[PDB]
């Protein structure tokens, strides 16, 4: 009976988390597509 | 030239010298009254002493401000009673060496370096000063509040003397950039 | 009848509250999704 | 009450010549005999000599004693003044 | 402090003169900003401290402004 | 919106240095008003007598 | 006796919870201690 | 019915003058040591 919270937690800000872990995901993808996009001219 | 911006960093100095230890003598930082039952007394307490004036006469009757706080908040003042001491100490510390500021005093000679350790003792000393009121203000809300035993201020106010005690605060970080710009130009 | 064994009264019978489950999207929730999804077709807009 | 078992932070007590000092002893109850070890085992002077001083106990600690007593009396001096005092918990035993 | 900072080995030129080291913090405060900024260590620092002084400070002011104007807002006065 | 231009004139600085307290308040006026909006609601009739 | 007019128990008295003193670290009341660790770490990884 | 409104104490941002000193004394502690790495190269 004792649980009680009056704060805000990590579940309400949950996805903002989850789209700045998912940005930096889709970022490092990208930075090998450039990466492979110099490599292309300096052959 | 080089004297007169000298001359202005010890004269700052001597005012935080003085500023800060009329603050510390005196007792009448919180200009505070209280009725009996409608009979208002006017009174004023310091750091160390609570002194109420009685009612047409000499008056002053004295409590140490120490063991009429709350015994949570007691061991928190004596950390602003013991930075104060370590403000005023570290004012003098910086005060001194402004006076090595003086070519009156020891050479030219690393005396450039005795300047530089001056501000730094001046700035040092602030950054602890102005705590040390913060400190003593929300430990003085709390007894406003609930501390004591059933003598509760009509008012709160801030007396004369703590705008003395900023001032000499104010002092030292204007005294800290006159020392610093003419080692600069 | 003897002395009450047990002492009772009428009580109140509510439903337990379950936790307060806020989605992975509650962030999101203050503004309605036709304005989130016109701040991205206005964002486009401008920097056209 | 199983609230004044399991923290000790709160000092808790009753009156030092009644029913409800009586009740503690003989329990058989879990919860019930940890608070009678504890009004006895952890102790500068947890009992008060009658009613109206464990009140003024209460008004006193700020917080820190909590006074165990009846129920007919826990919410006369809840309703008086200078209303420093409330209610908490359930009724524990029953009596008439 | 950020002043008494920038004349040591921070340094080139020193820029943070006590003209400007006003105006870096009173642009830190407004949340303006300047095209100034501290470029050593110990400036970022006291750059960096004194950013998360001036976010809670506004927060906090607008936060009970929106608590003055809820509390008017539910008044009531007596209408029967 | 920070502006990459800056003030450097004292009388410039004055301007700018007052100007910015300015939209502290008002945009924190403005932020702080329109909770006391959506938080109580007040429906008022169109006429009353 | 007769039946009991009033039922009674044994029950706690305490103090009125009054506002206590505002904490120490009390302006990080709002976002609990699960998030201004996670911002932390949320830091450190977007700037690595 | 005995509800008010108030004014925030210094008690309650209290805290972030102690972070903003605090990091003051930490902000003169590194010019040191900084002053001192940067002597010795």
């Amino acid at each position: 009976s004792k649980e009680k919270t009056s704060a805000l937690s990590l579940s309400n800000v949950a996805g903002v988390f989850y789209i700045l872990v998912g940005g930096l995901g889709l970022a490092m993808l990208v930075a090998l597509i450039e990466f492979c996009y110099k490599s292309r001219a300096e052959a | 030239s080089r004297r007169g911006r000298a001359l202005l960093a010890v004269a700052l100095n001597l005012l935080a010298l003085l500023f800060a230890t009329t603050a510390f003598l005196t007792t009448y930082w919180c200009q505070g009254t209280q009725r009996v039952p409608f009979q208002l007394r006017r009174f004023h307490t310091g750091i160390w002493y609570s002194c109420e004036e009685e009612l047409g006469g000499p008056g002053e009757k004295c409590r140490s401000f120490i063991d009429l706080a709350p015994a949570s908040e007691k061991g928190v003042l004596w950390l602003s009673v013991v930075s104060e001491v370590l403000y005023i100490l570290l004012l003098v510390v910086g005060f001194s060496l402004m006076c090595l500021e003086l070519l009156h005093s020891s050479s030219v000679i690393d005396g450039l370096k005795l300047n530089a350790f001056a501000a730094v003792f001046t700035v040092l000393s602030g950054l602890l000063g102005m705590v040390a009121h913060m400190m003593y203000t929300q430990v003085f809300q709390v007894t406003v509040s609930l501390g004591p035993e059933d003598w509760r201020p009509h008012s709160w106010d801030y007396g004369w003397s703590f705008c003395l005690a900023w001032g000499s605060f104010t002092c030292c970080m204007a005294a800290s950039v006159t020392t610093l710009n003419s080692y600069t130009k | 009848f003897s002395k009450p064994f047990m002492s009772l009264g009428i009580s109140i019978m509510i439903k337990k509250p379950q936790k307060s489950k806020p989605g992975v999207f509650s962030f999101l929730d203050p503004l309605a999704y036709e304005i989130w999804m016109c701040i991205v077709f206005a964002y486009i807009g401008v920097s056209v | 009450a199983e609230d004044l078992s399991k923290q000790t932070e709160i000092a808790y007590g009753t009156l030092d010549s009644g029913s409800t000092k009586e009740f503690f002893r003989r329990s058989k109850i879990a919860v019930f005999d940890k608070m009678w070890t504890y009004m006895r085992s952890a102790e500068p002077s947890v009992f008060v000599r009658t009613t109206a001083e464990g009140v003024a106990r209460v008004r006193k600690s700020k917080g820190k004693y909590a006074y165990l007593l009846e129920s007919t009396m826990n919410e006369y001096i809840e309703q008086r003044k200078p209303c420093d005092t409330m209610k908490v918990g359930g009724n524990l035993d029953s009596k008439g | 402090v950020l002043f008494l900072v920038s004349r040591f080995s921070p340094y080139s030129t020193n820029e943070f003169g006590i003209f400007n080291s006003l105006w870096f913090s009173l642009g830190a405060f407004m949340q303006q900003g300047c095209d100034i900024s501290p470029r050593s260590l110990s400036g970022r620092i006291v750059g960096g401290v004194w950013w998360f002084f001036t976010l809670i400070i506004i927060s906090s002011y607008t936060a009970n402004l929106a608590a003055f104007l809820t509390v008017e807002r539910m008044v009531s006065p007596i209408e029967s």
